[PDB]
């Protein structure tokens, strides 16, 4: 579950932000069925 | 809702559910006098492309493409209590940054006004800022710890943290957190929303006033439920202006 | 100077200018009616009614009667309703209604006087906003259940 601790980048359906570590993202809390 | 408790029926009757015409549910909201419905901003898009961060009209999700449904309380199963509405117009914030997350809150203009009742009746527009460790109540049919879906609308209730000390939280993580957000839940995390909570209202009780009013909405935040991390909601005090002259709301 | 013209008795709700202790031939007179009034000519409601007098002595014609200003029916009020202050539903010159506004779920706007009044222009009318109807809201966070 780790990802590229740049800057944005789409978990599915949802926008996401990655940390200065690349382990934890902040993203949006919609639901997605793609 | 991580680790939620049931919500009454009736207690809530502003929740809306944003459903597409398949009836698949995908974003909370809230009813704003007769014929409107608050939202977070990005429940109304399609994912923007990384390569060009701006939005565009063929981004936006359209209104022929959803519904509305208010006065719901089984997540699938059905009610005489709920009724479905179409959508004239959806308005996101001018400000509104995809990015960033920042004025994530937008409006959407029903295209038949409800029909009032005791399971169907607006929410009170805040008419003042809040203060640290308000208690307040969010609602959403949303996923839950061990990822699965509830059968009913479940609720928590939550203090408010101060911006200043939510700001300290999301350093030096390096994520942005404006005016224009704000954060509920515990230090030791344990309750909050999650996936299917978009828009979703979090509200608070008056006194003397004996009425609820809206606080913000479902926004974003890390995982869900995480310790030292709380969950990030839309403010509406701070975009109040914009909201009072879309609508036309007084309360 | 010409033939004199009986002493006219006067409308009911009603003026007649000028005043004179005699009428004679050629002279002419005006009939109006007080404010909230109008004078009816089967079957016309006019502001005045003119009549002259004849070289036989006699009038042109009968006086005429002055009917009451009618404002007809209140407009509707959407979740709204329609109280009058008589039983008997008056609607004429100078009759009160009250827009009461439909509880629970509806308030009135500004928490106004709400009471219209009949103009003697025949207007249903509010001091406050005028022909204007009142508007009724929706009443937010007030849930009719609590938890358990």
């Amino acid at each position: 579950v780790t990802c590229e601790p740049g800057t944005t980048f789409k978990d599915k359906c949802n926008t996401c932000r990655c940390g200065s570590d690349g382990k934890s993202a902040f993203c949006t809390r919609k639901l997605c069925y793609q | 809702i991580f680790n939620g408790r049931p919500a009454q029926k009736g207690t809530t009757p502003w929740i809306a559910m944003l459903s597409h015409l398949n009836g698949q549910p995908f974003c909370g909201g809230s009813l704003l006098g007769s014929s409107w419905i608050v939202t977070a901003a990005h429940c109304l898009h399609q994912s923007l492309d990384p390569k060009d961060p701006t939005l565009r009209d063929s981004d936006l999700l359209s209104p022929s493409d959803f519904k509305i449904i208010l006065g719901k309380h089984w997540r699938l199963r059905s009610d005489e209590n709920e009724q479905h509405l179409g959508v004239k117009h959806t308005t996101l914030h001018p400000q509104y940054d995809p990015n960033t997350f920042e004025n994530d809150v937008a409006l959407v203009e029903l295209l038949e006004s409800p029909v009032l009742n005791a399971f169907v009746m607006p929410i009170c527009l805040p008419e003042g800022p809040q203060q640290e460790g308000a208690m307040v109540i969010v609602s959403g049919w949303g996923k839950q710890f061990l990822q699965r879906f509830p059968e009913t609308l479940m609720e928590i209730e939550i203090p408010i943290v101060d911006h200043s000390t939510c700001q300290k939280a999301y350093a030096p993580l390096k994520k942005k957190v404006t005016r224009d957000m704000i954060c509920a839940g515990e230090k030791e995390g344990g309750k909050d929303a999650c996936a299917g909570d978009s828009g979703g209202p979090m509200v608070t009780l008056n006194r003397e006033r004996g009425q609820w009013y809206l606080v913000g909405t479902v926004s974003w935040g890390d995982d869900c439920g995480k310790k030292d991390r709380y969950g990030v909601y839309s403010y509406i005090h701070h975009n109040k202006d914009w909201i009072q002259r879309v609508t036309g709301v007084r309360n | 100077t010409g033939n004199e013209c009986p002493e006219l008795q006067p409308p009911v709700h009603g003026k007649i200018e000028p005043s004179q202790a005699k009428y004679f031939f050629k002279d002419q007179v005006l009939v109006s009616c007080d404010t909230g009034y109008k004078v009816l000519k089967d079957n016309v409601e006019m502001d005045t009614f003119q009549i002259e007098c004849l070289k036989d002595g006699t009038w042109s014609n009968k006086i005429p009667t002055c009917k009451i200003v009618d404002c007809r029916a209140p407009g509707e009020l959407e979740h709204g309703l329609i109280t009058f202050s008589t039983r008997n539903n008056l609607t004429t010159y100078k009759s009160e209604i009250k827009y009461s506004c439909q509880e629970p779920y509806y308030k009135m706007l500004n928490n106004n006087t709400g009471i219209y009044t009949c103009s003697a222009q025949g207007v249903w009318m509010n001091k406050v906003l005028g022909r204007s109807l009142p508007t009724c809201l929706p009443v937010c966070g007030l849930p009719k259940f609590s938890r358990k």
